[PDB]
């Protein structure tokens, strides 16, 4: 809300840059990798197989 | 009889405070919306006051050049009276006797019978210098005799024209009589006038400020249940 | 401290506020001189009776009520809506002033909401009475060894009196059906009496003075208060402001909201104060909350 | 969400207005215009209030 007296807000820890970058890094695990990642080291094949 | 819709016109700043850019409801006297206003012309008989009284005139409208209130004639109560002339405004309250019909090439003031026991005499500003509308709200509380008004120029002469207006708090003074009954007054050279009166009737209101701070729109509470919604 | 222990671990916490505090203090009346006129209204010898109560408006002044406090004169002094020590710098719109003649024992029910024949019939108080009555023996001068019998009271009617009413016509009381029509019969009688004051009257029956002060506090402008001084204004930064009774803390701004001439001050969200008039200048100021914050103390 | 959390933000700060049975809603008046011995009996049916 706008700025008056008695309260205020707090700032989130994470930021929308932050955010979008680890859902950026999800969609590119999850396309070039499958599952494999989610279990342990991540392995690259192709997305036809 | 010519009974007239009101057309969502008659309302006053209430608060006198400074505010803009919100929506605020008030409790207060107000005309309700879409009402009979009684239309008068050659004739002026008298009214009741009835808690509040809501006027105007019509453009062109030279005759009308004041007004008049009281309880009595016989000069045995208190009385006010508002005369305009070219330069001042006669604004005396004072317990006159006073003409049934008087008038203000040309002929002058015939107004007073007689005076006693004077309160107040000061000599003020005057109000007034497809032409210009008229619209004045008188009210009593508390002794007090608030008097609003606004002046802007419309097209047509024989009805009152659609749109939104509010009136601002011109001049106050604490008179402290209590009023039943007035008159206006008519001009004549030695002649019918369009004129209006409405009553109020306490009611809720939602008023509406714009970025400026002026009144742009408002609705009333009570008149229909999707105003009830709003 | 906060914690209640000699170790902390690790982390962040919130241990207090601080606010700015405020530098000067400011106080602006406007300059009005001229004294209005309290003399006949204490000093003045042409009183009235109960039910034809004297009204005098007063305004455009200053005034001083020290002469008030220090006058030993003054049998009772009771005020309720404020404290008495508080009116030399409290600002007021306009002031109405009352004078009539009580007997001395029915002092009690000029009250706010109070019940009696007085009250009920001649003058009641309101409830919500913002204002101040006074009130001293007069036994000196209301008084005639014959007797003195030109005060008058009303007493015989029918229903309540409202808080600001006068009535001084005489009409013979229809006690019963019988139309006696000017006549005080058995069934009738005039409602009027007389109290008669004589020197050698109790004390109780003594006649006393009475003269009453209410005062309103509107959205209009003020016009009659103390002679406390204004100095010069200050601006931007946290500053004690006071302006006609209205009083805070905050930082003077210029303003480009543009207020009609019959406004003062704005309320425009949640009747918050956030611009004031000049009373000299005409200029509107900018009310802004002083600067205030959370306090975080980071430790390893 | 959003708005259910913005209307209870904004009737929190309208509260702020009440009265409570006081004379006034506004606490500098209060402690400006009275003596506060009994300025006190005042000042709590605000403070309950609030
Ligand atoms: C005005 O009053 C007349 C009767 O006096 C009534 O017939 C008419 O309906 C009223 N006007 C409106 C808009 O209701
Ligand atoms: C107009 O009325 C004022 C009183 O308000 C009076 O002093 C003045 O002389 C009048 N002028 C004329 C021309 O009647
Ligand atoms: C008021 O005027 C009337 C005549 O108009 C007069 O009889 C009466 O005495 C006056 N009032 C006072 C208080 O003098
Ligand atoms: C005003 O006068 C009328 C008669 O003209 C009367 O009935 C009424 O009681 C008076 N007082 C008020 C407050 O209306
Ligand atoms: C205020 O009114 C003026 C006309 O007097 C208009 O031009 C302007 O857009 C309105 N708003 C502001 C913010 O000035
Ligand atoms: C206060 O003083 C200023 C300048 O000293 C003056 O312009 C102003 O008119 C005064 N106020 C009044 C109400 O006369
Ligand atoms: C009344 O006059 C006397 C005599 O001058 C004076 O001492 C006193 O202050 C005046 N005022 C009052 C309220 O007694």
């Amino acid at each position: 809300a706008q700025k008056f007296n008695g309260l205020t807000v707090l700032p989130p820890l994470l930021t929308d840059e932050m955010i979008a970058q680890y859902t950026s890094a999800l969609l590119a695990g999850t396309i070039t990798s499958g599952w494999t990642f989610g279990a342990g080291a991540a392995l690259q094949i192709p997305f036809a197989m | 009889p010519a009974y007239t819709n009101s057309f969502t016109r008659g309302v006053y700043y209430p608060d006198k405070v400074f505010r803009s850019s919100v929506l605020h409801s008030t409790q207060d006297l107000f005309l309700p919306f879409f009402s009979n206003v009684t239309w008068f012309h050659f004739d002026n008989p008298v009214l009741p006051f009835n808690d509040g009284v809501y006027f105007a005139s019509t453009e062109k409208s030279n005759i009308i050049r004041g007004w008049i209130f009281g309880t009595t004639l016989d000069s045995k109560t208190q009385s006010l009276l508002i005369v305009n002339n070219a330069t001042n405004v006669v604004i005396k309250v004072c317990e006159f006797q006073f003409c049934n019909d008087p008038f203000l090439m040309e002929s002058e003031f015939r107004v007073y019978s007689s005076a006693n026991n004077c309160t107040f005499e000061y000599v003020s500003q005057p109000f007034l210098m497809f032409k210009n509308l008229r619209e004045f709200v008188f009210k009593n509380i508390d002794g007090y005799f608030k008097i609003y008004s606004k002046h802007t120029p419309i097209n047509l002469v024989r009805d009152l024209p659609q749109g939104f207006s509010a009136l601002e708090p011109l001049v106050d003074l604490p008179i402290g009589i209590n009023i039943t009954r007035f008159q206006t007054l008519l001009a004549l050279h030695r002649g019918a006038a369009a004129y209006y009166v409405g009553y109020l009737q306490p009611r809720t209101f939602l008023l509406k400020y714009n970025e400026n701070g002026t009144i742009t729109d408002a609705v009333d509470c009570a008149l229909d249940p999707l105003s009830e919604t709003k | 401290c906060t914690l209640k222990s000699f170790t902390v671990e690790k982390g962040i916490y919130q241990t207090s506020n601080f606010r700015v505090q405020p530098t000067e203090s400011i106080v602006r009346f406007p300059n009005i001189t001229n004294l209005c006129p309290f003399g006949e209204v204490f000093n003045a010898t042409r009183f009235a009776s109960v039910y034809a109560w004297n009204r005098k408006r007063i305004s455009n002044c200053v005034a001083d009520y020290s002469v008030l406090y220090n006058s030993a004169s003054f049998s009772t002094f009771k005020c309720y809506g404020v404290s008495p020590t508080k009116l030399n710098d409290l600002c007021f719109t306009n002031v109405y002033a009352d004078s009539f003649v009580i007997r001395g024992d029915e002092v009690r029910q000029i009250a706010p909401g109070q019940t009696g024949k007085i009250a009920d019939y001649n003058y009641k108080l309101p409830d919500d009475f913002t204002g101040c009555v006074i009130a001293w023996n007069s036994n000196n001068l209301d008084s005639k060894v014959g007797g003195n019998y030109n005060y008058l009271y009303r007493l015989f009617r029918k229903s309540n009196l409202k808080p600001f009413e006068r009535d001084i016509s005489t009409e013979i009381y229809q006690a019963g059906s019988t139309p006696c029509n000017g006549v005080e019969g058995f069934n009738c009688y005039f409602p009027l009496q007389s109290y008669g004051f004589q020197p050698t009257n109790g004390v109780g029956y003594q006649p006393y003075r009475v003269v009453v002060l209410s005062f309103e506090l509107l959205h209009a402008p003020a016009t009659v208060c103390g002679p406390k001084k204004s100095t010069n204004l200050v601006k931007n930064k946290c500053v004690n402001f006071n302006f006609n009774g209205l009083t805070g803390t905050g930082v003077l701004t210029e303003s480009n909201k543009k207020f009609l001439p019959f406004q003062q001050f704005g309320r425009d969200i949640a009747d918050t104060t956030d611009a004031v008039r000049d009373p000299q200048t005409l200029e509107i100021l900018d009310i802004t909350p002083c600067s205030f914050g959370g306090v975080s103390v980071i430790t390893p | 969400v959003v708005n259910q959390n913005a209307q209870a933000l904004n009737t929190l700060v309208k509260q702020l207005s009440s009265n409570f049975g006081a004379i006034s809603s506004v606490l500098n008046d209060i402690l400006s215009r009275l003596d506060p011995p009994e300025a006190e009996v005042q000042i709590d049916r605000l403070i309950t209030g609030r």
